[PDB]
RNA sequence: GGAGGUAUGACAA
RNA sequence: GCGGGGUGGAGCAGUCAGGUAGCUCGUCGGGCUCAUAACCCGAAGGUCGUAGGUUCAAAUCCUGCCCCCGCAACCA
RNA sequence: GUGGUGGCGAUAGCGAGAAGGAUACACCUGUUCCCAUGCCGAACACAGAAGUUAAGCUUCUUAGCGCCGAUUGUAGUGAAGGGUUUCCCUUUGUGAGAGUAGGACGUCGCCACG
RNA sequence: UGAGUGUUUGUACCACAUGUACAGGAUAGGUAGGAGCCGAUGAGACCGGAACGCUAGUUUCGGAGGAGGCGCUGGUGGGAUACUACCCUUGUGUUAUGAACCCUCUAACCCGCACCACUAAUCGUGGUGGGAGACAGUGUCAGAUGGGCAGUUUGACUGGGGCGGUCGCCUCCUAAAAGGUAACGGAGGCGCCCAAAGGUUCCCUCAGAAUGGUUGGAAAUCAUUCGAAGAGUGUAAAGGCAGAAGGGAGCUUGACUGCGAGACCUACAAGUCGAGCAGGGACGAAAGUCGGGCUUAGUGAUCCGGUGGUUCCGCAUGGAAGG
RNA sequence: AAGCGACUGUUUAUCAAAAACACAGGUCUCUGCAAAAUCGUAAGAUGAAGUAUAGGGGCUGACGCCUGCCCGGUGCUGGAAGGUUAAGAGGAUGGGUUAGCUUCGGCGAAGCUCAGAAUUGAAGCCCCAGUAAACGGCGGCCGUAACUAUAACGGUCCUAAG
RNA sequence: GGUAGCGGAGAAAUUCCAAACGAACUUGGAGAUAGCUGGUUCUCUCCGAAAUAGCUUUAGGGCUAGCCUCGGAAUUGAGAAUGAUGGAGGUAGAGCACUGUUUGGACUAGGGGCCCAUCUCGGGUUACCGAAUUCAGAUAAACUCCGAAUGCCAUUCAUUUA
RNA sequence: GAAGAGACGGAGCCGCAGCGAAAGCGAGUCUGAAUAGGGCGAAUGAGUAUGUAGUCGUAGACCCGAAACCAUGUGAUCUA
RNA sequence: CCUGAGUACGGCGGAACACGAGAAAUUCCGUCGGAAUCCGCGGGGACCAUCCCGCAAGGCUAAAUACUCCCUAGUGACCGA
RNA sequence: UACAUAGCUGAUUAGAGGUAGACGCAGAGAACUGAAACAUCUUAGUACCUGCAGGAAGAGAAAGAAAAUUCGAUUCCCUGA
C-alpha cells in the first residue's frame, strides 16, 4: 500500500515536504536529512 | 477514563481505528480480547508511554498502580527487598535531596532559590510519602501472600514465576495507588493464591481495570467488562460479567449476519432480473428500459451493502511425533539437587515414566517444578542421581518463562530450522496467525500470547514424541487454551505437563500425578483436590 | 380344568 | 454478444476472504447370510478443464485459451 | 621506426596470410607493500626485469565478406492536359530503390624516443 | 396541572456507632491544644445483658455499692496515651429532601349522561346530581410513519430513435516524408509502482548456438568458442539507448528551498522544456553531475471543509470570536 | 352447436352497449358507540334519531361440486427480555475574558460567556410469534422394466414451498 | 331544492359538471416563458464572410479563437510570389537488412507405423511427416538496409509585388 | 426664475500613484534569507463635463404565437 | 422613597434586519423558563474587561413626503376618426 | 336560588353601507419566471384577498448615531455605492 505523507522538521516541527511511502515496504516513519527553508540548513525531516 | 476517535497503527498493522470508551470511576473494568488485540497496549496509552496517531485519551489526574504482564528486572542482581523497595519515590527523593544539600554548601546566593524551593517539594513529598513505609512493607509481605523473608534478601531473577508474580502483585500494592491498572494479576499464580488476590480486589474500594484471560476470576471481580475487537480495531464496553459480554457480543453478531443476508438477497434479485432483460431480445424495448432501470437500483444497493467481518481465524495445531516411544521413556533414578546454598528440594528423587502418558508434575508456587523440568532437559546438573532418556525419545521443552525466543530476531528468524523450508515455514506460521508480513516483525514487539505460540510452534516443528511443557496455557487467549488442551489429548506420545489450570489439565487427561515436594507418584484423579488441600 | 369383563427366494421334480 | 458451469464414477462443497482437497451415493476387497439385499471392516479413485502470470506458497487471485449449458442476434 | 594522442561517414572495418621487437609496447616474474576478488594477485593494485615475439600490438600482402559507389534505363512524382476514369495515357520538370562500371586493406595533425 | 399513600433510589445536614498491621502496658484514625481532666449532677472495683470483634479484647445497657479514677510523668513506637475541638474511614438511624415508579384522592379540565331555569328550545349559557380526572383535549418542541398530497429530476454521442458500445488520459496505424487532421475506423494501454527500480563515483556487457561435463532430464549451475544486439530497459506501444538510458558495488537523499532569461503548445483555463542566479547540500581527487525514474499515461477547476505554519487583519480600545 | 357473462339492469351525451360495471350470494377484515369511516382548521354534520343478525372497507361474483402446497420475503396482528434511538432533563470537563499573582516567561479565583461528555429519555427499527378468500410464490440434474421406447422406482442439489 | 374545480358526481367510461374536462368557465399575475417557427418597411457607394477548432446536460443553442468590416499606433518592412542556398521529416516507389505472411528445391535434427531385437533395445524402411540451415521466389496501413517528387521551416540573400 | 435659460449650491464623483491578501511601504512595491531574479507599476501623462452615434447591461427591450402554472371569483336552467 | 415585571433576558421553533444560522449582534412572533433596579440597567455586530454613549419594557405630536375620483384656470416639436 | 346575577322591558348612545380601479398601515400571501434543468435562492413580501384608515398615512423626541470628538426627535431628496 503506497499512500502519500508529510516529512516534518524535527529542529522547527514544520511540515516542509510532501512525498510518499509504500507501508509494507517501509513500515516505520521515513527519515531524511532535507534542507529546511525556515532555518535555512540541511535538518532531519521525519514522517507524522 | 475517556478515549474519543482513537487511532493507532503500528507500521500496517492497525490496532484502534475510530476507537472510543467512557470509564466511570470506582468501576473495576475487565479488559477482554484475543492476543494481540491491543490491551496492554491501552494500558500504555493511559500511562502516556504510547501516543495516538490521532483521537484524544484522557485520564484523571489520580496516582495510577501499573502491574506490568512481564516482570521488569533492570540487573540480574537485584534483590527482592531492592526491587519491592523501588516502588515508592522514597530512595529517589532522598538522592536527589542529598545532592540539593550538596548544592547549598557550594552555592552561596546564586541558585538557593531554585535549591530551597526544590527542597521544600521533595521534604514535603517525602513526608506525604510517610517514611515510615520502612516498616509497613516489612509486614505488607506477611499478610499479602505468606511470602518468606528468607525471598526477600534473594536476587529477584532467581525467583519461580509464580513467586515473582507475588512480589510484582505486591510491589503494586506497595506504591498505595488510586487507580489499579492490573495486566494477567494471576498469570502464574497457584489456586491458593489466586483466592487472596481475588478477595483483595472484590474489598478495593478504587476502580481496578483488570486485563485477564481466566473467565472465573473475573467473573467474581468483574462488574463492567471491555472487549478489545481484534478485526473491527474498535472498543465495546459491556454491563456485567464475562458470560453478559458473550450473550449480548453473540446476539449482536447474529443479529448483524441476517441483515446482511438479507441485503444479499435483495442485490440478487435485482442482479437476476438485470441478467434476465440483459439477455432478451433486443426487440423487447420495455425489458430492456426496466433492465436499464433495475441496474441503476442495484448499483445503488450494492454501494450501500455492509461487508460482514472477517470472523478472526482460530489456531490449528496437528503435533505428530516422528519417532515411536518406548515403554520406558525416561528413567529418573535417586535424583537430589539443591540450588548452591538453599535446602534440597527433592532427595534420591525416582520416578519411571511407561510411553505415550500424562505426567503431571504437580505442586504449589516455588517448590521445584520448573526446576525439575530444567533437571530433566540438562539445564540444570543432578546433585546425586541419574536421569536417564531412552534413544527412542526425542523432547521437546516449553519454558516457563519464554526464555527461547530471540528479542532481537524476527518470528521467522527465530523458527528458522535446517529440516524446514521457507514456505514450510510460513504455512505453519499462518496456522498459529502470522500471516504474510506479519512474520518479519520483531520479537521484542510482540506480545507475550503472540511470543507463546512462536514457543508452541517451535514445540510442534520438532516433532518430538516427549513434550516437557511448563504452564503452556500461560499468556494464552482461552479460545487458543481449549485448542492446545483438546489437541495434546490427541497427542499420540509422552506428555510431562505443569498446569495450574483445572481445565487444561482435565481437558489433558491426566494420567499420574507427581506431587512435590513430599515426591508421590500417584495415579491421576479427583484425589488431586485432596493433595492441594493437604 | 374350562368359559363371558378388563426385506426377498425362476420353474418342474 | 449476455450470463452460468469445468474438483475422484455421479451429485456437490470448498473458492469470496492464498497455506490443510473434502461430503452423499457409487466401485473394489473382505466380513455377516443357506443365498441376495441391508449392515460391518478395509482400499482405491482426482495434483481441481487447460496454458501462462502473481505470490514464500494458488482448487482459491489475475490473463488467455478449450469445452458444456440457457439466452440473444432486431424492433414501426 | 615505434609509442602516446586526436580530426575526418568502415574508401579507416572484418577475414586470411606474412614479417618485427633496437628502443618503445607487450606479454612476462612475483604478492611485502597501498589496493582487490559477491571464490580466485585471473582482473584491478603494487613491486620487478629471468625469458619470448608465442599472442596482443606494429608494418606488409590480399577484394573473401562488409563499406563507398558514377553513368544509362526504369518506378514514383510537381505542373499542364487527355481517356473508354476502382485505372490508364501524353507534355514538361524531377528522379529513385534495385542492378552494375568502378573505388577502396585509409587519410589529416601534434607530442616523445629514434 | 393540584393534592396524598407507599416503594426504590440520589443529595445534604443531624445523630449515632467503628478504627486491633510490627513493636508497643494494648483495639494507636489524623491534626491542634492539652496538665491538668473527670466522678455524691453517683467514681473506682464487682456482677448480668447486648453489640462489635482481627478473638486479643472494645463499646454500650443494667444489679448492687458508694468515692474515686484517668492523664502528665515513665518505656514502646513513625506516630502515646486523659479530655476538648476540628475533622477522616466504615455502617446504623432522624430530618430535609430531589427524583423514578405505585396506586388513591379531588377542586382545575372534559361529558353527543339525567334533571332544573333562561324558554316556545335535542342550540347555548348557568344550576344540581352522576361519570371521568390531573388523564384526556389544547399550545410549543421532538422522534416515527406518511405517493394521502405537492414541487421537481429521471444524460449526451448515435448513418432515425431504441438495444449494445462510448465519454478523461497515454502509444501506434489511418495521417497523404513539417505540424495538425475525422469516422460507432484498425490495434493496445492508464487511474500506478519504486526508499531504490532515485542521485553520484567506480566498475561490467547481453540473448542465443555449438562442444564438454554427477545428480541433471530440451532446459537448473560450470568451462571454451562463436556471437552488434537478434537481450534488457517496473508497467501498453512508438521513439531511444551496447561511449549505455542495460547490469553490479560503495556512499548517499537533488524524489532540494526561492526562482527563472527564453522557448514550445494553446480559444481560455491549463500543459511542456529550460540554461542560469542565490541558499544549503549528496557523490567525486578533480572535472563535474544531481530540482526523481530512457522518454511520452498514473489524473480533477472552483466552492466548502480538515490539519500545520504565519512579524497579516482584529467593527470604541485590549483580547477573543472569526478571517 | 361452441365461447363469454348467471339472470332484469348500467356504461364512454357526440366513432366502442360488450366478455366491461352493477348485482343477489361468498369471504376476509375494521368497528362496544362521542363506534369505525367520511366532510370540515374548528364548531357542526353524515354514519344513525342506527348499536356487532349493525355500520364501513377489500376482494370474489346466481346456483352446483370444489377452492391444494408455502408464513422464508413484504404488509398486518400480537409480544417485550435485549440492541439502537429525538427533544427535554443533566452538567464531569475544555476554551474566551481578568481581579490577583508572577522568574520577559507564565499562572489564574469569582462572575459572565463559548462548547460540552457520562447519566436519563417514548414510539419506531432490529428481534420473536401468528396470519395467505393478506401482498405474493408454487424447482433442477443423473440413473433405472422381458424388443424398443418410456420410467412405477433410486440417487443427489436447491427452496418458504416446489 | 343540495353537492363546485386543490372540487363535486360517477351500477366506473378518465364518465359528466352549460354544444371540446387526464382537471370547467371568467377575470387578474400577464406583454407568463418559448435556445422554436413566422415577420421586420427608402436608396446608392466601399469592402465582404462562414458553414471550422476547442469546451459545453452539448449537438438545429452558446462562449473564446479562426474567417469579415471600421478606426488607430508603430516598425530594422516584418506579408505574398519566384529563385538561390541550408535544413527537419520516412510518404510514393522500391527492398528483404529486422518483424510478420509465404512458395518450391537441397539437406536434416527430430517425429511417425513395419519387422528383427525387446530389458524396447540398435537398426532399415516409405521419394511417410519433418523443425533448423541453405538455395531460389514472393508479400505488408500498424515491416524497413533504402528512399523521391512535392509540401514545410529558415536566410539582415536576390527579383517582383504590397 | 416663465413648467425656460441662468445664478447660487464643491457635499460628492472622475483624474493627478502604485504595489501587497493585509499590516504597510511608496516611484516604487510584492515574493524572497537576498544589494538576486521575477510580477505589477514609474520612467514613457491626460484627463474630465456635456452632446452625438455604435454596442452592451437592467427593464416585455425588435414584433406576433403556445400547450401550460398560480390567485380571486361565476356556474348543477345541460349533465351525474 | 420613586423612576414602567411575568417585563428585559435565556432555551427551543420561526420571522424582520442588504445579512439565506452563519462567528453572528440588533428587532419581532409562539412556547417554556425567567432579572436587576442607581454601587442600577441597555448598547457600541459572538463573548469578556476597560472606556464611551444612552435610560427600555406607557402615550401624543405639525412641516418637509405619497396619491388625484373630482372642481377651476391653463399648457403640449401630444392624437386628429 | 336566599341575596344576587343572568334574562326581559324601556330610555339613551354610536355603528352598519359606499367609495377614487390612486395614495397609507396591517393580517394572509402565490405561480409562471430567473438560476439557461431544479429543491436553497429568484420572481417577491410582488399579484390577489381581507381589515383599518386619513387627507395624507406611517415614523417621531434617543436604553440613538458615533469614536475627527463630537452630534442631538422623525420624515423625505442628493451622496455614500
Ligand atoms: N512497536 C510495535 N511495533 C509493531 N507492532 C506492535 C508494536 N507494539 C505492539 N504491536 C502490536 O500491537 C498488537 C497489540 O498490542 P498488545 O501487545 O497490547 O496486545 P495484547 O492483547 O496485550 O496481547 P496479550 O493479551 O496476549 O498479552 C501486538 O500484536 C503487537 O504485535
Ligand atoms: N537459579 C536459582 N537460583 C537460586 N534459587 C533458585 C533458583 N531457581 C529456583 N530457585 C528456587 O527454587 C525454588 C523452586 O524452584 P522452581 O523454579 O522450580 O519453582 P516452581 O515449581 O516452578 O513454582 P512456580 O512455577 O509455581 O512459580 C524457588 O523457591 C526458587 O526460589
Ligand atoms: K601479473
Ligand atoms: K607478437
Ligand atoms: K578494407
Ligand atoms: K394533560
Ligand atoms: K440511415
Ligand atoms: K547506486
Ligand atoms: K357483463
Ligand atoms: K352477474
Ligand atoms: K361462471
Ligand atoms: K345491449
Ligand atoms: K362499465
Ligand atoms: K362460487
Ligand atoms: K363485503
Ligand atoms: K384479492
Ligand atoms: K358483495
Ligand atoms: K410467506
Ligand atoms: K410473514
Ligand atoms: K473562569
Ligand atoms: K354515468
Ligand atoms: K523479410
Ligand atoms: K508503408
Ligand atoms: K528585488
Ligand atoms: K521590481
Ligand atoms: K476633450
Ligand atoms: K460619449
Ligand atoms: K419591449
Ligand atoms: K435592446
Ligand atoms: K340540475
Ligand atoms: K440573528
Ligand atoms: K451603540
Ligand atoms: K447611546
Ligand atoms: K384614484
Ligand atoms: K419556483
Ligand atoms: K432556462
Ligand atoms: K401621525
Ligand atoms: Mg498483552
Ligand atoms: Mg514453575
Ligand atoms: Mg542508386
Ligand atoms: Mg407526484
Ligand atoms: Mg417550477
Ligand atoms: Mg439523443
Ligand atoms: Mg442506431
Ligand atoms: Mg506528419
Ligand atoms: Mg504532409
Ligand atoms: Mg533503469
Ligand atoms: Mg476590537
Ligand atoms: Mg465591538
Ligand atoms: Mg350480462
Ligand atoms: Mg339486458
Ligand atoms: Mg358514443
Ligand atoms: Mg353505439
Ligand atoms: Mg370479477
Ligand atoms: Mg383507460
Ligand atoms: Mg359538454
Ligand atoms: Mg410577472
Ligand atoms: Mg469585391
Ligand atoms: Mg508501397
Ligand atoms: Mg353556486
Ligand atoms: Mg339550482
Ligand atoms: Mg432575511
Ligand atoms: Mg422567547
Ligand atoms: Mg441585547
Ligand atoms: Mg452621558
Ligand atoms: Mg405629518
Ligand atoms: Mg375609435
Ligand atoms: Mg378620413
Ligand atoms: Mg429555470
Ligand atoms: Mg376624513
Ligand atoms: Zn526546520
Amino acid at each position: 500500500m503506497r499512500v502519500n505523507i508529510t516529512l516534518e522538521c524535527t529542529s522547527c516541527k514544520e511540515r516542509n515536504y510532501l512525498t510518499n511511502k509504500n507501508k509494507r515496504n517501509n513500515p516505520d516513519r521515513l527519515e531524511k536529512q532535507k534542507y529546511c527553508p525556515r532555518e535555512r540548513k540541511v535538518t532531519l525531516h521525519r514522517e507524522t | 477514563m475517556r478515549g474519543q476517535k482513537m487511532n493507532l497503527t503500528f507500521g500496517l498493522e492497525e490496532v484502534y481505528e475510530d476507537a472510543e470508551f467512557h470509564l466511570g470511576d470506582f468501576d473495576k473494568v475487565g479488559i477482554v480480547g484475543v492476543n494481540g488485540a491491543g490491551k496492554t497496549t491501552l494500558f500504555r496509552l493511559l500511562l502516556r508511554e504510547l501516543k495516538l496517531d490521532k483521537g484524544k485519551i484522557t485520564i484523571g489526574n489520580s496516582r495510577i498502580g501499573y502491574l506490568p504482564q512481564e516482570i521488569i528486572i533492570m540487573d540480574e542482581k537485584m534483590t527482592v527487598l531492592e526491587f519491592l523497595a523501588e516502588g515508592r519515590p522514597i530512595k529517589k527523593m532522598e538522592t536527589e535531596l542529598n545532592y540539593i544539600y550538596e548544592k547549598l554548601t557550594v552555592v552561596d546566593d546564586d541558585k538557593q532559590d531554585r535549591l530551597l524551593k526544590r527542597m521544600g517539594w521533595l521534604q514535603e513529598q517525602l513526608e506525604y510519602f510517610d517514611c515510615y513505609e520502612a516498616e509497613s512493607i516489612l509486614l505488607d509481605l506477611v499478610d499479602s501472600m505468606q511470602i518468606d523473608f528468607d525471598l526477600f534478601d534473594q536476587p529477584i531473577s532467581e525467583l519461580s514465576g509464580g513467586q515473582k508474580s507475588k512480589i510484582s502483585f505486591a510491589k503494586v500494592l506497595y506504591s498505595k495507588p488510586e487507580i489499579l491498572l492490573l495486566d494477567q494479576p494471576t498469570n502464574h499464580l497457584d489456586s491458593s493464591t489466586k483466592e487472596f488476590v481475588t478477595k483483595y480486589l472484590k474489598s478495593y474500594r478504587g476502580s481496578v481495570l483488570i486485563i485477564s484471560h481466566d473467565i472465573d476470576f473475573l467473573n467474581q471481580i468483574i462488574d463492567k467488562i471491555m472487549y478489545i475487537d481484534k478485526v473491527t480495531h474498535k472498543i465495546s464496553i459491556y454491563e456485567g460479567d464475562y458470560y453478559t459480554y458473550k450473550k449480548k457480543y453473540s446476539e449482536n453478531q447474529l443479529l448483524r449476519e441476517k441483515m446482511i443476508i438479507q441485503q444479499e438477497k435483495e442485490v440478487k434479485e435485482l442482479a437476476t432480473f438485470v441478467q434476465k432483460a440483459k439477455q432478451a431480445s433486443q426487440t423487447n424495448h420495455a425489458l430492456k428500459r426496466m433492465g436499464l432501470e433495475r441496474a441503476i437500483r442495484l448499483d445503488k444497493k450494492k454501494k450501500n451493502l455492509t461487508k460482514r467481518d472477517k470472523v478472526y481465524k482460530r489456531v490449528k495445531m496437528d503435533i505428530k511425533p516422528n519417532r515411536e516411544v518406548a515403554r520406558t521413556p525416561l528413567k529418573v533414578e535417586n535424583v537430589t539437587f539443591h540450588y548452591p546454598g538453599h535446602p534440597i528440594l527433592y532427595k534420591d528423587l525416582s520416578f519411571q515414566i511407561s510411553g505415550k502418558e500424562r505426567f503431571l508434575v504437580v505442586g504449589e508456587n516455588g517448590v521445584g517444578k520448573s526446576t525439575l523440568l530444567k533437571l530433566l532437559m540438562g539445564i540444570n546438573i543432578p546433585d546425586k542421581g541419574k536421569i536417564i532418556f531412552n534413544d527412542k525419545t526425542d523432547v521437546a521443552y516449553y519454558s516457563q518463562e519464554l526464555e527461547q525466543l530471540d528479542e532481537e530476531k524476527t518470528i521467522l528468524e527465530n523458527v528458522k530450522s535446517d529440516e524446514y523450508t521457507d514456505w514450510k515455514l510460513r504455512a505453519t506460521l499462518s496456522n498459529f496467525l502470522f500471516y504474510d508480513d506479519d512474520v518479519n516483525k520483531k520479537v521484542n514487539v510482540l506480545s507475550p500470547g503472540e511470543k507463546a505460540r512462536i514457543v508452541l510452534c517451535k514445540v510442534l516443528l520438532q516433532k518430538a514424541n516427549l513434550l516437557i511443557l511448563d504452564q503452556p496455557t500461560n499468556h494464552l487467549d482461552p479460545e487458543t487454551q481449549s485448542i492446545i488442551g483438546a489437541n495434546f489429548n490427541l497427542f499420540e506420545g509422552t506428555i510431562i505437563v505443569v498446569s495450574h489450570n483445572p481445565s487444561f489439565v482435565e481437558q489433558i487427561g491426566i494420567n499420574r500425578m507427581l506431587i512435590l515436594p513430599s515426591g508421590n507418584i500417584d495415579n491421576y484423579s479427583p484425589e488431586l483436590l485432596e493433595y492441594y488441600s493437604n
